[PDB]
């Protein structure tokens, strides 16, 4: 999850989101650098009495000025498309798990083995336990086995949700009548949350997402549990 | 002839500034809002289970 | 049939200081007035049908 | 002197350090004395007093260059007049938060939030740089 | 058997087709046997790739059409 | 469609230089990028003596009558599958 | 008497000096910028998972009471 | 009064009620906006649950957009000045150009209506199924705003139409398309942009007209039909919508920045003309970077993430443009330059996190996020919206014959400058880190930045108000203008302020040389 | 063309003894709008054309513009007022500062 | 631009009324709505 | 023909000044308010 | 047949445009005037039917940049960038 | 007093009546629909056919009766109704991009192939064929018109453009028929969707296209065209084609390649 004051993105937890992390940095420094050339290009411009207003010719330094960003958007391109179909490869997953968003919560489903299926629904803020989070909180969270690789499977039964979980980069839309994949990779145990990431209607704000990353032995003693 | 700003440059400047700064710091320590900085550094963590 | 293009030139053409939509002749004027009649009774009526739906029934 | 709104079609006097001989002359019409001056100009400006070749400047232009140029105390009242309506902007999230805001969520209490600090802390909550890793779990304390 | 394979058929992120196939297979598959009478077991892998991909809405709103004459695929 | 361009305004020389230089030679320019990057050889499949492909109803009237035109060793086998 | 000082081209070259000095400033930031975020990203997340133990986190975890799914 | 203002034929007469029309629309979209920092400057809920909350972010958008800034630019600032700017003496196509104007007011009073019926369009201003659909929005609410945009729809159609034959048509006959100003030829591109994006959109939301009202299912999976359809056939429009946006914009700053530079004409002018022409095109083949978390084939992504950030080029060039002619120029501190000097900064930083956004694999993390709020307000609430104030304070005295006190509008500036940044800039820190768009509420961690922006917000409201006094003080005092600088290569002024109801009734006199 | 060849073509622009205002207006708000300060010598020819045009004040505003088109560099206007010292003299023309013209 | 003096001024003291009627306009109306909140939501 | 010149290329009067401060701040003031009388009619619905 | 002609039945403007043309005059201004040489002695001629009319100098082939100023009746005026010479011919139509 | 060619229309009420008449209809649907009731709807297309009868006679009095329609003037108004032109086009466009993604990706619900399972489509041969060959006849048709009217010749002229509407006339009447017999409709899922939505927005371009060729067919025989000056004329001869054009495309996708 976010803390106060946050300025860049939730840690990462799979790789793929670390290699968000630092294609992001890598971008971003190009961000400034433009930005800080132009505001400063922009003052120097700006700085001077002499005056030259006579036609001026644009027959070169045109050139510059469009190879230049040419050559910045490629070493942009390059690393975005390497992360691209890096989360397209094969991967053969352990696992399957299906999420289906409703007007106001997911139900989970896994159905690999036995018939395996749950709503789960935000703690009403009233109802939080002590050193609970306020609207992120589930009754029922999403139990998983860590350092495997999953197979989400992403739909909805009513209107679009998206189904979102920023620490594992991942966010997918929910739409009826469609099934949309995602592969999911934790690298650590943990607590990790996301919110419903697409408009929905009226408590749209209020049908968070709670992944519990853990040992596979616990997680197959949690699923027999549940059935 | 001194125009609008030789003759209230200066106070309009000051007095704007002392006021803003006024205002401001006062509507941010002092009627209740909630910053929610971070806990880091500032928060003695307790036990919640 | 003939052409009576000419006459309708002259008609139209008339230094009477009269705005094209209304240089008919009084059939215009009228026309103009039904016209203008239905647009605006029924802008008010709208306007009534939208005080009406803004509350439940 | 008098320039008038129905003479735009027609060449103008402007002051522009960029322009620097205008199109016309700044006064067009002269008194016997400034015709007199005219007059005078055609033989050597040698002749001409200090105050005479000002006087045919001040006919030919309005301000001079260093008139012109000339920087003001407009900064201030700009500056100034910001900070001051920014400031009455605070006025008016102070009434907000009286009149408006009722209270925030038990959420922000001091006790929910040192217990949900250290659920943060205990479930490892960002902890390569974002949030844990900012708390030294052998010490028991912030990281100094 | 753990999860439902890659497909190299269905190898991009709507997945939908693939539910629907395997779930078509598996009744088709079923329906051959079945009448030629004989071993619906042999049919095992189809059921197990649809009823780990496909959400349970589909199949149990499927099933009811095939019990009610208006499943609109061929089976 | 219109496209997005606009002008119009008058059919000239000047018109057509300035989309040959302003569009179409950035448009080869960009396409030629694409493929100075998609190049580079590919992992030729295993050989299987299909008998559609490889035809052979009468010697070809060039080389040892059994390579094909512009027969590429790397990519293209001969009816007894590659050379080397 | 004075010297004859430069008279000609005065912008363009206040403009040359300029942009050299605004590229060597840049170059100087990215060495900055990729020394002071983007390495000590990758260091952080290097140094992280260098040793790092899942089970053992996951049994502090467990043990200080967090999961729904492990006591 | 009523032949001259409710039956005009007049070009500006009809850009003044488009002017007016537009202001009024402005202060909605404020209110509106001033409602969504309202809600958002402290946790917990203020005005209700999702539904009212998101009625309020709808309208903000369809108005501040449809009412605002189309209307200023295109119907406003459009007919005022292209005529005079190449010497016409209206536009080709006078009455229907009145009937444009005339079908606004309806499709606001449309869009008032949906706000008041049953419990309004909460829907976001792409207005997707089955959201949007007969089940989730029962009642007349979507109908009213499908209806609202159709009229709309209809008004730019008809506008981009008489654009874009007085442009081509009506010009002095020794005057090439490579003689007209950059402002021209940015009206001409935006309406080819509009009279080709427009009836797609239109063929959609009938679409989801007949979807919730005639039992069709394009959008709708029981029959066949695909949600994700209407977005394709939405975004198709919609990102075009972006450009004829800013584009207008482009061609003031164009014209500004040349005029307080003391300069005869902008850098590189064919590059210009270039430019926009070139931003026009990619404009319609990108639209799929609206949809990269919908789940669409990779090579597809790759495709949408290339094309769109090719667009940095040619828009790097006017950026480039600008400052190159700003280079050497006696520069004029008014406060129109003002506004232009902080655009360039503001729409460069914006289009930027564009180009951050156009990278599907970091998307996935920010799409439906504040990250993307952030990026859009930049290029609007300070792109579009600077140039439209730097238009306005530079051609007031051409419209009205009076002067603005340039103290005032400087401060104003100022105010506005610090409001925007504070609203927007905190954004980029929510979206990075989470928070999602179309939110009445939010986890706790995101008060901060949230508080801080809604402080913002307030401060651009007083920027709002002050920009009201000032128009008043203006006509108030009544100075009325004598000289105007630079006429030899800025023909709308050429006739005086104001110029006459009719002008080129004799035209221009052109040489082929 | 060279810099000497520029200088040559101002030297003769305003050398023409049937200069007329509108010619000498033409030549000075055009060559101000370069990148340069005019040489000693076009000045020169500037001022001469001021007299034969018995225009007085124009030779001032052009010594003006002179020391304008310096911006900061302070040392260049001396240098040209240097250098126009015997011209100066010879018709009678005083410099801005000499009339005080120099003051906000 | 150059401009002719105001043909009718407005003082200080008319500008502050003219700015403080203006902000007014907009902050009253808004005011007494969101004042009035509770009782219109927090019924 | 019609009134041409400042003042009079416009669908309002600005004869006076004070009648035009009322007739602008009804007229921004109305957009203004606008939207928080329909956020209480919606309200003031369920 | 049956049809009208233009010869028969345009009128209005049409008509005087249709007439003048065939007359080889130009009295609205559809056709593009050619420069003279705009020397001093040898001025284009710009017809007006006041004492003034705006004139666009496109003063090199090609240049984007148009020079607009007010042409008064009277002596020859030149183009404030190129110098060209234009001269107003008043009055008529 | 002017010296271009170019055309200052007098003030006019129809702008602003056309405007209100589009609030009326827009409003009289969302009443007709969730309020069940057609006043407004009735009022509003009143209304919209009294401004658009208004404007255009108007227009006419001012080039037939007025001679505003200088060849500047009528240039501009050849642009106009291209552009007018290629913003259908797009219209349709958008119909046409929904049939492709329907019918090229059939989803499970119609059975997963198209045309969906319990559609029984037209038989293309039958008379949508017939259809077909009578709005490419009436592009012949219109053709001969144009050049009869071209040559100055009257009674050909106003024989080939009677021809001409009674074959649009007769498209309708097939059309309508074929609507009628039918099997499916268009709450058929997408394939009546798609099928009466396109076909019937083409529909009510005949039925315009048709009548504007009456209003020439009116004005013909009142003489207002001359044999080089007939733009009305020219441009009902564009949209003409544009609807035949809009056929053969839907004829190919929906009827052909769709069965
Ligand atoms: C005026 C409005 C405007 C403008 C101009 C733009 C311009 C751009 N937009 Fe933006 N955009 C919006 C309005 C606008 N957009 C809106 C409203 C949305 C959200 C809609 C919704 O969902 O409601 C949106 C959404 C949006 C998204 C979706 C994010 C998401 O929902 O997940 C994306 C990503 O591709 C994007 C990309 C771009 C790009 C690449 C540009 C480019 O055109 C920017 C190009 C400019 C520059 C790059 C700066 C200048 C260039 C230089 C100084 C040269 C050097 C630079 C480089 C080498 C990079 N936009
Ligand atoms: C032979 C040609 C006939 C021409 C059309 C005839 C009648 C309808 C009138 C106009 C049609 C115009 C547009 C098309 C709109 C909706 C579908 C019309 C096509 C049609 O006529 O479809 C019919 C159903 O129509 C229905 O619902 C009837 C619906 C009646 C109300 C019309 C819908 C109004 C909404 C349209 C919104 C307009 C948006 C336009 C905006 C453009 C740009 C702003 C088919 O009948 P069926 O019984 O289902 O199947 C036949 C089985 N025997
Ligand atoms: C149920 C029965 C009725 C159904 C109602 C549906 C609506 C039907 C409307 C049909 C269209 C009628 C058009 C009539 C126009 C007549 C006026 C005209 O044609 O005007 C002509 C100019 O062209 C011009 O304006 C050309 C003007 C452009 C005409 C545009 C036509 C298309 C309108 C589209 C509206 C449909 C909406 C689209 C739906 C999505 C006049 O100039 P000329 O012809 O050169 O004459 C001059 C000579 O006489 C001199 O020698
Ligand atoms: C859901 C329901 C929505 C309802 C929306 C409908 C709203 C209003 C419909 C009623 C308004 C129509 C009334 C007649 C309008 C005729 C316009 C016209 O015919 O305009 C002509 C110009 O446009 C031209 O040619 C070519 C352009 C002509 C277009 C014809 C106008 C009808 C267009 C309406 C349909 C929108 C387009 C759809 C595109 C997807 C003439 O221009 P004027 O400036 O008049 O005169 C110039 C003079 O020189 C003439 O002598
Ligand atoms: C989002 C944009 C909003 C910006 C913030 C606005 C801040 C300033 C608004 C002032 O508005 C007034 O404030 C009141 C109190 O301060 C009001 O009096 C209310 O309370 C009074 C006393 O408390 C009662 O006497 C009255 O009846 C009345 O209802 C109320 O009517 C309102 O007009
Ligand atoms: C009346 C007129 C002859 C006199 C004239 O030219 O004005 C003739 C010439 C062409 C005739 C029309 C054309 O022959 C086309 C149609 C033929 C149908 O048999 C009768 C109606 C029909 C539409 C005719 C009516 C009328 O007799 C017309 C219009
Ligand atoms: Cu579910 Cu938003
Ligand atoms: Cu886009
Ligand atoms: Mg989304
Ligand atoms: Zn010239």
């Amino acid at each position: 999850m976010a803390y106060p004051m946050q300025l860049g993105f939730q840690d990462a937890t799979s790789p793929i989101m670390e290699e968000l992390l630092h294609f992001h940095d890598h971008t971003l420094m190009i961000v400034f650098l433009i930005s800080s050339l132009v505001l400063y290009i922009i003052s120097l411009m700006l700085t001077t009495k002499l005056t030259h207003t006579s036609t001026m010719d644009a027959q070169e330094v045109e050139t510059i000025w469009t190879i230049l960003p040419a050559i910045i958007l490629i070493l942009i391109a390059l690393p975005s498309l390497r992360i691209l179909y890096m989360m397209d490869e094969i991967n053969n997953p352990s696992l399957t798990v299906k999420t289906m968003g409703h007007q106001w919560y997911w139900s989970y489903e896994y159905t690999d083995y036995e018939d395996l299926s749950f709503d789960s629904y935000m703690i009403p803020t009233s109802e939080l336990k002590p050193g609970e989070l306020r609207l992120l909180e589930v009754d029922n969270r999403v139990v998983l086995p860590m350092e495997m690789t999953i197979r989400m499977l992403v739909s909805s039964e009513d209107v679009l949700h998206s189904w979102a979980v920023p620490s594992l980069g991942l966010k997918t839309d929910a739409i009826p009548g469609r099934l949309n994949q995602t592969t999911l990779m934790s690298s650590r145990p943990g607590l990790y949350y996301g919110q419903c990431s697409e408009i929905c209607g009226s408590n749209h704000s209020f049908m968070p997402i709670v992944l519990e990353l853990v040992p596979l032995k616990y997680f197959e003693k949690w699923s027999a549990s549940m059935l | 002839a001194p125009d609008f700003h030789d003759k209230y440059g200066n106070a309009v400047l000051a007095s704007g500034a002392t006021f803003c700064v006024a205002v401001w710091v006062y509507m941010a320590t002092q009627i209740g809002i909630e910053w929610n900085p971070s806990p880091v550094g500032r928060v003695t963590p307790k036990e919640w289970r | 049939f003939e052409n009576r293009v000419a006459e309708k030139q002259k008609l139209f053409q008339e230094d009477n200081g009269l705005p094209v939509h209304l240089k008919g002749g009084a059939t215009d004027n009228i026309l103009y007035r039904v016209t203008m009649t239905l647009c605006l009774g029924g802008t008010l009526y709208s306007l009534y049908c939208l005080g009406w739906a803004s509350f439940p029934h | 002197s008098v320039v008038k709104s129905e003479d735009y079609a027609l060449p103008s006097y402007v002051d522009r350090r960029d322009y620097p001989l205008p199109d016309v002359a700044h006064v067009k019409n002269l008194s016997a004395s400034q015709k007199a001056l005219k007059e005078k100009e055609k033989a050597s400006w040698s002749s001409l007093s200090i105050d005479e070749k000002v006087e045919l400047y001040r006919l030919k232009f309005k301000e001079s260059f260093a008139e012109m140029n000339r920087s003001t105390n407009e900064w201030k009242t700009v500056v100034g007049a910001a900070m001051f309506f920014i400031g009455f902007t605070a006025l008016l999230l102070i009434w907000e938060k009286h009149y408006v805001y009722g209270p925030i969520p038990h959420t922000f209490e001091e006790e929910w939030v040192a217990k949900q600090t250290k659920r943060m802390l205990d479930m490892k909550v960002a902890p390569i740089q974002g949030f844990s890793a900012k708390w030294d779990y052998d010490k028991n304390e912030w990281k100094k | 058997y753990q999860t439902a394979p890659f497909d190299s058929r269905f190898p991009n992120q709507n997945q939908t087709r693939n539910c629907w196939q395997n779930y078509l297979d598996f009744h088709r598959c079923e329906k051959a046997m079945t009448a030629k009478g004989g071993d619906v077991s042999v049919c095992e892998w189809y059921r197990r790739v649809y009823k780990s991909l496909c959400p349970i809405s589909w199949v149990s709103t499927w099933d009811d059409r095939r019990a009610e004459g208006t499943f609109p695929g061929k089976i | 469609a219109s496209a997005a361009k606009g002008d119009h305004g008058g059919t000239g020389a000047r018109t057509w230089r300035f989309l040959t230089f302003g569009l179409a030679l950035p448009s080869v320019a960009l396409c030629t990028l694409n493929s100075w990057l998609h190049s580079g050889h590919r992992e030729r499949p295993a050989f299987i003596p299909y008998h559609h492909l490889r035809i052979r109803t009468k010697p070809f009237s060039w080389g040892d009558g059994n390579h094909t035109f512009f027969h590429n060793p790397r990519v293209n086998p001969l009816p007894t599958g590659y050379e080397k | 008497a004075l010297a004859k000082p430069q008279m000609r081209g005065l912008l363009a070259r206040r403009l040359r000096f300029h942009i050299v000095g605004a590229f060597m400033v840049s170059l100087g930031f990215a060495t900055f910028y990729k020394f002071a975020v983007a390495e000590k990203r990758k260091k952080a997340y290097a140094d992280f998972y260098r040793n790092y133990d899942s089970m053992k986190d996951f049994e502090e975890m467990r043990k200080a009471g967090i999961f729904q799914s492990a006591k | 009064f009523i032949n001259r203002w409710l039956f005009s034929t007049n070009h500006k007469d009809i850009g003044t009620l488009y002017l007016l029309f537009g202001a009024w629309a402005g202060m909605v979209g404020t209110a509106l906006s001033l409602l969504i920092r309202a809600e958002l400057g402290q946790p917990g809920t203020l005005l209700g649950d999702d539904q009212i909350y998101n009625v309020v972010v709808t309208a903000h958008a369809f108005v501040m957009i449809f009412f605002m800034v189309m209307p200023i630019m295109i119907g406003g600032f459009g007919n005022w000045l292209v005529p005079l700017m190449i010497g016409a003496p209206d536009m080709a196509f006078p009455r229907m150009n009145n009937m444009s104007f005339w079908l606004l007011p309806p499709s606001f009073l449309l869009l008032l209506a949906s706000s008041m019926v049953e419990a309004g369009a909460g829907t976001g201003w792409t207005v997707y199924p089955p959201l949007a659909g007969n089940l989730a929005h029962a009642g007349a609410s979507v109908d009213l705003t499908i209806f609202s945009l159709h009229l709309a729809g209809v008004s730019s159609i008809l506008g981009a139409i008489n654009f874009i034959t007085t442009i081509i048509n009506m010009k002095p006959p020794a005057m090439s398309q490579y003689q007209t100003p950059l402002f021209v030829w940015s009206v001409m591109i935006t309406a080819v942009l509009l009279l080709l994006s427009l009836p797609v959109l239109a063929a959609g939301i009938t679409m989801l007209l007949t979807d919730r009202n005639l039992n069709t299912t394009f959008f709708d999976p029981a029959g066949g039909g695909d949600p994700i359809l209407y977005q394709h056939l939405f975004w198709f429009f919609g990102h075009p919508e972006v450009y004829i946006l800013i584009l207008p914009g482009f061609g003031m700053i164009s014209h500004i920045v040349t005029y307080y530079s003391g300069k005869k004409e902008p850098f590189g002018y064919m590059g210009m003309v270039w430019a926009m022409m070139s931003i026009g095109f990619l404009g319609f083949i990108v639209w799929a970077h609206h949809m990269f978390t919908v789940g669409m084939d990779v090579d597809t992504r790759a495709y949408f993430t290339s094309a769109t950030m090719i667009i940095a080029i040619p828009t790097g060039v006017k950026v480039f443009s600008w400052l190159a002619t700003l280079h050497g120029g006696n520069i004029k501190w008014s406060p129109a330059m003002m506004w232009a000097l902080g655009f360039i900064f503001l729409f460069t930083v914006g289009g930027l996190t564009g180009i951050v956004l156009a990278n599907s694999s970091l998307d996935i993390v920010l799409h439906d996020t504040y990250y993307v709020v952030a990026h859009f307000h930049y290029v609007l609430s300070m792109g579009a919206v600077f140039a439209i104030m730097g238009g306005f304070v530079h051609w007031f005295p051409l419209f009205s014959g009076y002067t603005l006190n340039d103290t005032w509008a400087k401060i104003h500036f100022a105010i506005m400058f610090v409001g925007v940044n504070m609203t927007f800039f905190p954004q980029h820190f929510l979206g990075l880190s989470g928070m999602p768009r179309r939110y009445s509420d939010y986890p706790d961690a995101y008060t901060m930045w949230n508080t801080i922006s809604s402080m913002g917000s307030f401060i651009s409201l007083t920027a709002v108000m002050l920009m009201v006094f000032i128009i008043w003080e203006a006509f108030a005092s009544k100075r009325e203008v004598l000289t105007v600088d630079l006429t030899t290569t800025n023909l709308e002024w050429l006739n005086g302020c104001p110029p006459p109801y009719h002008t080129f009734e004799e035209p221009t006199y052109v040489n082929l040389k | 063309e060279t810099d000497e060849e520029f200088d040559a073509r101002w030297v003769t622009y305003f050398n023409k003894p049937d200069i007329d205002a509108w010619e000498l207006r033409k030549g000075m708000n055009t060559l101000v709008g370069y990148d340069l300060v005019p040489e000693p010598k076009i000045i020169d020819a500037a001022l001469r054309a001021c007299r034969r045009l018995n225009d007085f004040a124009s030779a001032v505003r052009i010594l003006e513009v002179v020391k304008d088109k310096a911006g900061p560099h302070k040392e260049i206007y001396p240098y040209v007022i240097q250098e126009l010292r015997p011209t100066l003299n010879e018709l009678g023309i005083s410099t801005p500062e000499e009339l005080g013209l120099d003051k906000v | 631009i150059t401009a002719k003096p105001a043909k009718t001024p407005t003082s200080p003291k008319e500008q502050a009324i003219g700015l403080s009627v203006t902000f007014l306009s907009f902050l009253l109306p808004a005011g007494w709505v969101l004042y009035h909140l509770d009782n219109y939501k927090k019924s | 023909h019609y009134e041409e010149g400042p003042g009079k290329n416009i669908p309002f009067s600005v004869e006076n000044k004070w009648r035009l401060l009322a007739m602008m701040t009804l007229f921004f003031g109305s957009g203004f308010a606008a939207p928080f009388f329909i956020v209480r009619h919606q309200l003031l619905k369920k | 047949g049956g049809v009208p002609t233009d010869e028969e039945q345009a009128t209005g403007l049409e008509r005087e445009v249709m007439l003048a043309a065939r007359k080889g005059q130009d009295p609205y201004n559809i056709l593009a005037p050619k420069a003279t040489s705009g020397t001093k002695e040898d001025p284009n001629l710009v017809p007006s039917i006041t004492n003034k009319r705006i004139v666009g100098c496109i003063c090199e082939e090609d240049n984007s940049t148009v020079i607009w100023f007010w042409l008064h009746k009277g002596e020859a005026q030149r183009c404030p960038s190129c110098g060209t010479h234009y001269k107003l011919v008043p009055h008529q139509l | 007093h002017q010296t271009h060619a170019y055309h200052m229309v007098n003030p006019s009420p129809w702008p602003l009546t056309g405007a209100l008449s589009a609030l009326l209809m827009t409003s009289g649907l969302t009443m007709w629909f969730h309020f069940n009731s057609m006043t407004l709807l009735m009022i509003g297309l009143t209304t919209n056919m009294l401004t658009m009868y208004q404007w255009w006679r108007d227009v006419i009095r001012e080039s037939t009766f007025q001679g505003h329609h200088t060849p500047a003037v009528q240039k501009g108004l050849r642009y106009g109704m291209i552009l007018f032109i290629i913003s259908e086009v797009l219209f349709f466009t958008g119909f046409f991009w929904a049939f492709y993604h329907s019918s090229l990706a059939p989803t499970p619900e119609l059975g997963g192939c198209w045309p969906p399972t319990g559609i029984h489509p037209l038989n293309p041969l039958e008379v949508p064929l017939l259809n077909t060959s009578v709005l490419l006849a009436s592009g012949v048709s219109i053709t001969w018109a144009h050049h009869s009217l071209m040559e100055g010749d009257r009674k050909h002229m106003l024989q080939a453009l009677f021809i001409t509407i009674t074959l649009g006339v007769y498209f309708t009447l097939l059309q309508a028929s074929e609507y009628y017999e039918a099997p499916f409709t268009i709450s058929d899922g997408v394939y009546g969707s798609t099928f009466f939505v396109a076909t019937g927005f083409h529909g009510l371009h005949v039925i315009i296209g048709s009548t504007f060729l009456i209003v020439c067919f009116f004005r013909q025989l009142k003489f207002h065209f001359t044999s080089n000056h007939h733009f009305g004329f020219e441009a009902a001869a564009w949209y003409w084609h544009f609807v035949d054009v809009v056929w053969l495309f839907l004829y190919v996708s929906i009827y052909w390649w769709g069965s």
